[PDB]
C-alpha cells in the first residue's frame, strides 16, 4: 500500500517541493470529496475570526514620547476611519469587487491553512466611490512557479527569485487558468517596496530554514481516504453476503463406477445417454415446477452444486480499530472528533471543560500566529494610504517620521471571535473575581469579553441616566 | 481522457434509411438478436365470446432468432500534435490551448466515428433492401448470411424478357412495369428512388418526361428530408401519383471511393416499411457496470499507460438492423 | 526485526555520532509522514512560548550597589526599547528577512527539540530601517560537519574544533544545499568572541561529558512506525478476508480406480476421453448458465476445488496491545496521549487536575531549561548593541563596567505562555488565598498571571477615576 | 482504416501513416500595392461623393 | 515509477566518433531528417557592389531531405528481486532497502540503456565512415539505405594491384600509399587509426617502424581522449607527421561478441570532419505534452496496472547521424 | 545489449540471459587462531609497553 504514496528520505522542503503538484492535487481531491476539511476550515474560521476581526491601534507612545491621551484620540480617529472604510456594503474593497474585509481574512486564512501560504497584493484601484484608492487582490498559489514552469534553479526556486542567502526578492506569477484554456505567462512581482511599503504580502509558516512553501493536508489524510474506502467496501460485502444462497439440485444417482463408465461412453460414442438424461431432467423440472419462493430455482440437472464454504468468522474488529484511529488522527490534525463528528460517548464534566479550554487556548495560538500577520500588513498599507491622504493627523511631536517608524506608529493588535461561552458559572466566577481584585485591565478585560471599555462606560452612563429619567433603578 | 458526457453532437443525418424505414431500434442486454423475443407484428385479429375470455397471447415465437450483431468498436488518437479544422477566425488562441484543441479534436474524432458506423450501417441497409441478404462478415470472423427472406418475385429482373434499353425511347411507357413490379410488393409504393443512370434510362422515355410533374406539389416531409440531406438524395419531382428520387451516395473505402448503389437497381415499397435495429451486447467493462449493455452507442476517452502510453477515443456499437418484411420491397436490376 | 535498526554497546555519544545521518534521516521521515511530531512540537510551542516570550531585565542592583529604583527605571527604558525593536512588522529582524523574534524562538526551540541543538549567529545587518544593526541568522545543523565531510578526528570532531580538554573553539559550516545542487564548502566560525560577545550561540543539552550533539526522536519512534504498519496491514487483511469466497464446481464422478485408470489411459494414448469430458462439461456450463449472483461462477470442470481452511481464530488482542503501548510511549516521549489523540475514556476529576498540573509544571521545566538560554543570549547581544549606540543609559555608579559584568548587568528573566486555565475554582481560590495572606509578590504574582503589577496598578487607577467621572462604581 | 483486434485485448497504436514524400515548397506569395489618395476611385452610383 | 529528473549520469564516454567527428546534433520536432532544412555548409563567398545590397540568402536547399531516423525505444525491468552490483562495502543496509535498491537499479538499467544506444550508434558510425552507406533496417521495418554519397576514389582498395602483404616486409614504405589515398580525401589526414591486424601488417614494414616516433610529443587533446577511453582506442604513437591509433572496440551481440571493425580497413580524413546528429520525433505522450519532441534522449520510470502489472524503465531516442562530407574520408580495405 | 523495437510498440521482457553452467562450490574457508595472553607481542617502537 506504500506503493501509491512515497516519502523520500531528505529535508522536508526538498522532500515536498518535487512532489508538490501531486500532494496538493490529492489534497484538493480529498477536501472536495470529503466533509472533514470543510468542517475543519469552518471551525477554524469561527474560532479565529468568528464574527469579525477588530483593529486596535496602539502607537508606541511611551517609546516615541507621544502622550497616551493623544495616542488614544488618534487611535479613535483611525478606528472610526477604518471601520467606516471596511463596512463598505458593495463588496468594493477588492479588485475582484466581490469580497469585503471579512472574506479577505476568510480566503487568506483558508489558503494559508491549506497550502500554508497566502498571497495578498496591494493594488491601486481607480474606483472613486471611496476616499482610499488602495485595494488588496489575493493571488493564487498556482501562479507561483518558475518562469514557464521550469524546474527549480540556483536562485529561481519554485517561482521565487532569491539570493544565495535566501532573501526573497520577487516572484513569477503565472497567468490565471480560468477558463481552463488560458495559457500561463509569468510576471515579475517584488515582495515589498524598498521604502517598507507592503506590496506583495507573502505570509507563510516555514517549518525550517530556506523553506518557501507551507504545510499540506493530504500527506496525512491518505489514510482516512483508504480507511473510509475499506470500511465502506467491507460493510457492502458483509451486507450482501449475510444471506447469499445457492439454489442448485442434486440427486442420488451417482453410481460411482457406473456413472463414470456412462460418462466415458458418452464422451466416446454414447452421447444419447446424456441427451436422454437431460431430456428426462428437463421433463422433471417442467412437470415438478421446481420453485423455491417467489422465484424459480436456477436450472441445475443433478450432480453439480456450488461449495460456498466460507473463510474465518471472527468479529471484524473494525469497531475498536476505527475508534482508536479516529481518536488517533483527531488529536493528530488537532480538532477533536468528539465534535468533528460529535460523539457523546461517556464524556464527563472535567472532560468537557478541560478539552474545551485547552482547545480554545490552542485556537488562540493559531489565531495569534496566522491572523496577526495579515492584519498588521493590511493595517500598515491602509495607514500609509491614510497618511498620504491626510485623513488622520499624526502627532506633532513625532520622535520618528511615519516612514521611519511605520512599525512603531502602525503598532496594532486585533480581536478575533466573540465572547466565549462554555459553562456560564466558570466565566461569571472568573469575572467576579477579576472585578473584585482588580486583576483585570481595560485591554485584557476587553480581550476576554469582546467589547470596549470606553463604550461600556459611555453606555453605562446612558443606562443610569435613562433609568433615572424614566424612573427605573440604575 | 475526458468524461463520457463529452459526447454531444446533435448531428443525426443518416440518408433516410435508418431514420425513415428502420426506426425500430431494439438494443438488448444479450449478445445475439432473438427475433422470437421481439414482438414484431402481434397476432392481431381474434376476439372471445361474450361469456368469458380466452388464453394468454405471447410474442408469437419467431422461427429464426439467432444472428450475430456487427459489434463494431473502432478508435482513433486525438494526439495534440495536429493543427485542426479551423472554423473561420474564432480566436485560434484557444486552438493554441491544448485543452481546447484536445476537446474539439475528440469532437472531430468521435463524429468521424459515428459517421463511419453510419456509413457501414447504410451499406448494410442497401444490401438488406436490395437482396434480402446481409453479409455479417470480417477477417478473423465467420461470414454469417443474415436473410430476412426476400422472395423470388421481389428479385425479378428488368433485363429478363424485354429491356428498357431495348425499347422505344419515345413511345414506350415504363409505368406498366412500375405497377407490374409494385403489385407483388405487399403494399403501395410511393418513392421510386433510382440510382443515377437507372433514373437516366427511366426518364429517357418521353412518356416519363411528359408524365412527371417537376413542380413541388409538396406531398409529405420528404421535401424537408431532401432539404436537410441535400447531399446525395435528389428529389427529382412528381411522376404524378408517385415521388421520383435519386440516391447517389458514395462510400470512401480503404483506398478508393465508389457509390453505395450498384449500376442499375430499384426497390419498390412503402416509406413506412418496418425496419428493426436490433443491437447486441456492448463489450466494455464500463458499459456493463454502468448498465450500457443495452444501448445504441458508447464513446470513451482514455489513456494507456505503458508501452502504448497515449490517449485514445474509443467508439463501440453492435447493430444488426434488418427489415421486418423482406417481401415489402421488390428488388429489380434494370436494363 | 532488530536487523533494520542496530544499537552498538558503547557510550551514547560514540553510539550516536557514527549513525547520526541515518537516525536523523529516518527522524525526518517520521516527522514528515506522521502527525504526532507536528502535534508534539505545536504543543511544546504553545506551552513554552505560547503567545509571546516576554523579557524582564533585573540587573543585580544589590550586588552592584545600584539603586533598585534606578535599576527599575533603566529596565523600563530597556523594555520599551526591546519591545519596540521586536515588534517590527516587516519581519526584518532576521537576515533571511522573513522571521520576527517569535519565529526566532519558534525555529530555535523546534530544532533544539528535534536535533537537541540550536545554532544562532549574530550578524551585522546593513539595513538602516532600524536603529540596531544586529540581526540573528539561524544556522542549519547539516552545516556542521568536518571540513569536507571528513570523519571525526583528534580535535576536529563532527565539525567542531576543540582542544584536548574539549573546549569548543569553532565550527566548520558547510555551504547550504538548497537548491539540491549546491556543493558544500566548510567555513570557520568561532563559538564566541573573546570579549564575551555571543557570536555563534550554540545551545544544546549534553546528556554526558564531551557530547557535542543533542537528543533524537526516531531512535525511540521506529516502534510506532512498525506498529502502525502492522495494525494497518492486519486491519486490511481482516477486512478483505471476512467474506472471501471460493466458487468452484465439484461432482460425484470420481470412481476411484476407474477415474485413475481413465487418467492414466489419457496420459498414455486416450486423451480423447478427457477431450470428450471437457466438451461435455463446457456444454454443461453453457446450457446451465452456472451463475451464483450478479457474477459468473469461475469455470471449474468437476474434480478440483480450493481448500480455504484457515489458521487460528482467537481474538487478535491488538486492542489491549495498542492501549498498553500507547499508554507506554505516551508518558515515554512525555506528552500524554489522552490529548495527543484525546481519549476521554473513564477519565475523572483528580485524573484531570493531577495530570494537568504535573504536565504543566514539567513544561515549565522544559521552558526554563531550553528557552532561557536563547533568551539570555539574544538579550545580551541586543543590550551590548544598545550600550554601543547609547540607547539606554547605564547607571553612573556602575561598580563594574558593562563589558566586565555583562552577566550582572544583563541579568534577565523571561515569561512564556499566558495565564493557565484548567478549572477556574482552583486558580481563583489560590488567588484569593495569596492576596489575603500576602503570600505572593509582584514578581511571582505576575509570573502566575502573565501580567505586570505596574500596569495593573496604573490601569486600576484609570479604572477608578473613569468610574468616578462617568458615574460608575469603583 | 480496416483492421480490428481480437475479442480479448487490443492492438498497437495507429499513427499518421507516414507519407512517402513530405517536402515541397509552398508558393509564398506576398504582393502589395499603394493606396495613395491621388486617384478618383470607383464611384458606386451616387452614394454621396 | 520515479520522476524524470532521476536521470543523472555524467558519463559520456563514446569512442571518439559521436563526440569528435559527429558533434553536429540536430534534434527536430519533425519525424524525418530534412537536409534541406539543415543549413549545413552555407553559400559563403559572394559580396555585393558598393552601391546597394543583393538578394536574400537561404539554407541552400539540400537535394535529398527525407530519411527515417532510427527511433529506438528499448526498456527493462528494475524489479527489486535481484542482488545488485555492490560497490565494495558501502553499507549494504541501503541495498536491503527497496528504495535504494530500486533507485540505483534504475541507475544501472538506464546506463545500460544509453550505452546500448551508444553502441548501436557507433555501429552506425562505423558503417557511415567505412562505406558511406547506412542500413536503416529492422524486422517489421523496411530497410532504407541512407547514403551520404561516398565516392569511388573514397572506396579504392589496397588489394587492387599490389598488396602490402605481397610486398617487401623490410624495404617497402607504405607512406607512398598513405599520401596516395590521402590526396583524394578533400583535406588533410591526421589520424591513421587502424583495426588491429591492419596496423600489424602496416607496421610489419621496417620503414614504418624506424619512421614512427614512439614518444609522446603531445600533439593535441587526442592523448587526453585516449587517457579517458583507455578501453579500445590505443594511441600507438607518432608516425612523425601523423598520429597512429588503433581501435579494437567490440560489440556483444545477441549470443556472441565480435569487433566493431572489419578485418582490415582504413578511413583517411580529418579529426574535424563535420558530422550530423539529426534526431527525429520522440513518440511519447509525455514527451509531446512537455515539449521533448525535439531532444536527444528520453528516460522514464513507470508502472503497468493490469495484466503486466509491473514497473519498467523506458528509454526513447531517434538518431540518424551521418557525415556531411562522405568524400572527406577515403575508405580502403587492406591487404 | 543490442536490439531495439519498432516505432509503434515495444517488445518482450529481457532477463538475465540464463548462464549455461550455474553450479560450483565456493571455497568456504573458515580458519581460526588463539589470542591467548601468554605471548609478548609485536611491540611497535616504544609506545608505552
Amino acid at each position: 500500500q506504500l506503493r501509491s504514496w512515497n516519502p523520500p528520505s531528505e529535508s522536508v522542503d526538498a522532500a515536498l517541493l518535487p512532489n508538490f503538484t501531486r500532494g496538493n492535487a490529492r489534497a484538493d481531491d480529498l477536501v472536495r470529496n470529503n466533509g472533514y476539511a470543510a468542517n475543519a476550515i469552518q471551525l477554524h474560521q469561527d474560532h479565529i475570526v468568528g464574527s469579525f476581526f477588530r483593529l486596535s491601534h496602539r502607537p508606541s507612545w511611551r517609546y516615541l514620547g507621544i502622550g497616551e491621551e493623544e495616542a488614544r484620540a488618534f487611535s479613535r480617529e483611525v478606528e472610526a476611519a477604518w471601520k467606516e472604510f471596511a463596512e463598505d456594503d458593495c463588496c468594493c474593497i477588492d479588485v475582484e469587487r466581490k469580497r469585503t474585509f471579512t472574506m479577505m481574512i476568510r480566503e487568506g486564512v483558508a489558503m494559508h491553512a491549506f497550502n500554508g501560504e497566502l498571497f495578498v497584493q496591494a493594488t491601486w484601484d481607480t474606483s472613486s466611490s471611496r476616499l482610499f484608492r488602495t485595494q488588496f487582490r489575493m493571488v493564487s498559489p498556482k501562479r507561483i512557479s518558475n518562469p514557464n514552469n521550469t524546474g527549480d534553479s540556483r536562485n529561481c526556486r519554485a517561482g521565487v527569485q532569491i539570493n544565495d542567502s535566501g532573501a526573497a526578492l520577487g516572484y513569477y506569477v503565472s497567468e490565471d487558468g480560468y477558463p481552463g484554456w488560458m495559457p500561463q505567462k509569468w510576471t515579475w512581482i517584488p515582495r515589498e517596496l524598498p521604502g517598507g511599503r507592503a506590496s506583495f504580502i507573502h505570509v507563510f509558516e516555514p517549518v525550517e530554514d530556506g523553506q518557501t512553501r507551507g504545510a499540506n493536508v493530504f500527506y496525512s489524510v491518505m489514510e482516512q481516504m483508504k480507511m473510509l474506502d475499506t470500511l465502506q467496501n467491507t460493510q457492502l460485502q458483509s451486507a450482501i453476503v449475510k444471506a447469499m444462497y445457492a439454489a442448485t439440485i442434486e440427486s442420488e444417482l451417482d453410481t460411482q463406477s457406473a456413472m463414470d463408465f456412462i460418462l466415458g461412453a458418452n464422451s466416446q460414442e454414447q452421447r444419447e445417454r446424456l441427451t436422454g438424461w437431460i431430456g428426462e431432467i428437463a421433463a422433471y423440472y417442467a412437470a415438478a415446477p421446481v420453485r423455491l419462493g417467489g422465484a424459480k430455482v436456477p436450472h441445475l440437472m443433478p450432480g453439480d452444486s456450488l461449495n460456498l464454504q466460507t473463510a474465518q468468522d471472527t468479529d471484524n474488529g473494525y469497531s475498536v480499530f476505527e475508534q482508536s484511529l479516529l481518536r488517533y488522527i483527531a488529536a493528530g490534525l488537532g480538532v477533536s472528533y468528539e465534535q468533528l463528528s460529535r460523539n457523546y460517548a461517556q464524556m464527563s464534566y472535567s472532560t468537557a471543560r478541560a478539552s474545551a479550554n485547552e482547545s480554545w487556548a490552542y485556537f488562540m495560538g493559531r489565531r495569534k500566529f496566522v491572523a496577526s500577520r495579515q492584519a498588521s500588513q493590511m493595517f500598515l498599507c491602509w495607514l500609509e494610504e491614510a497618511i498620504v491622504r491626510r485623513v488622520v493627523t499624526l502627532p506633532s511631536k513625532a520622535r520618528f517620521s511615519f516612514q521611519e517608524a511605520r512599525s512603531a506608529w502602525g503598532n496594532c493588535d486585533w480581536i478575533g471571535s466573540g465572547r466565549m461561552a462554555i459553562d456560564g458559572l466558570k466565566e461569571v466566577q472568573e469575572a467576579v473575581m477579576l472585578i473584585e481584585a482588580g486583576l483585570s485591565t481595560y485591554e485584557k478585560e476587553c480581550a476576554k469579553r469582546g467589547d470596549d471599555y470606553q463604550e461600556i462606560f459611555a453606555q453605562q452612563v446612558r443606562e443610569t441616566m435613562e433609568r433615572r429619567a424614566a424612573g427605573l433603578k440604575p | 481522457a475526458q468524461l463520457l458526457a463529452a459526447n454531444e453532437q446533435k448531428f443525426k443525418f443518416d440518408p433516410l434509411f435508418l431514420r425513415l424505414f428502420f426506426r425500430e431500434s431494439y438494443p438488448f442486454t444479450t449478445e445475439k438478436v432473438y427475433l422470437s423475443q421481439i414482438p414484431g407484428l402481434v397476432n392481431m385479429a381474434l376476439y372471445v365470446s361474450p361469456i368469458v375470455s380466452g388464453e394468454v397471447i405471447r410474442s408469437r415465437g419467431g422461427s429464426t432468432s439467432e444472428f450475430t450483431p456487427g459489434y463494431v468498436k473502432p478508435k482513433h488518437e486525438v494526439n495534440p500534435q495536429m493543427t485542426l479544422r479551423r472554423l473561420p477566425d474564432e480566436d485560434p488562441q484557444n486552438l493554441a490551448d491544448p485543452a481546447y484543441r484536445r476537446r474539439r479534436i475528440i469532437m472531430q474524432n468521435m463524429r468521424d466515428e459515428e459517421l463511419a458506423i453510419a456509413q457501414v450501417e447504410e451499406m448494410q441497409a442497401v444490401s438488406a433492401v436490395l437482396k434480402g441478404k446481409y453479409t455479417m462478415t470480417g477477417e478473423a470472423f465467420d461470414p454469417v448470411e443474415v436473410d430476412m427472406g426476400r422472395s423470388e418475385e421481389n428479385n425479378i429482373t428488368q433485363s429478363g424478357g424485354t429491356e428498357w434499353s431495348k425499347r422505344d425511347k419515345s413511345t414506350y411507357d415504363p409505368t406498366d412495369d412500375i405497377e407490374a413490379y409494385a403489385l407483388n410488393a405487399s403494399g403501395v409504393v410511393n418513392i421510386i428512388v433510382f440510382d443515377p443512370k437507372g433514373w437516366a434510362l427511366f426518364r429517357s422515355f418521353k412518356a416519363v418526361k411528359e408524365k412527371l410533374d417537376t413542380r413541388r406539389g409538396s406531398n409529405s416531409e420528404l421535401e424537408t428530408a431532401v432539404k436537410d440531406l441535400g447531399k446525395a438524395v435528389s428529389y427529382k419531382g412528381m411522376y404524378g401519383d408517385v415521388a421520383i428520387v435519386v440516391y447517389s451516395g458514395q462510400y470512401v473505402e480503404n483506398g478508393v471511393k465508389k457509390n453505395f448503389l450498384p449500376d442499375n437497381t430499384m426497390v419498390l415499397g412503402n416509406t413506412q416499411a418496418r425496419g428493426l435495429r436490433t443491437y447486441g451486447c456492448i463489450q466494455d467493462a464500463d458499459a456493463q457496470r454502468e448498465g450500457i449493455n443495452a444501448s445504441a452507442r458508447y464513446p470513451k476517452n482514455w489513456v494507456t499507460t505503458g508501452d502504448p502510453a497515449r490517449e485514445f477515443t474509443m467508439i463501440q456499437s453492435a447493430p444488426l438492423m434488418l427489415l421486418a418484411d423482406p417481401d415489402e420491397f421488390v428488388s429489380v436490376q434494370l436494363a
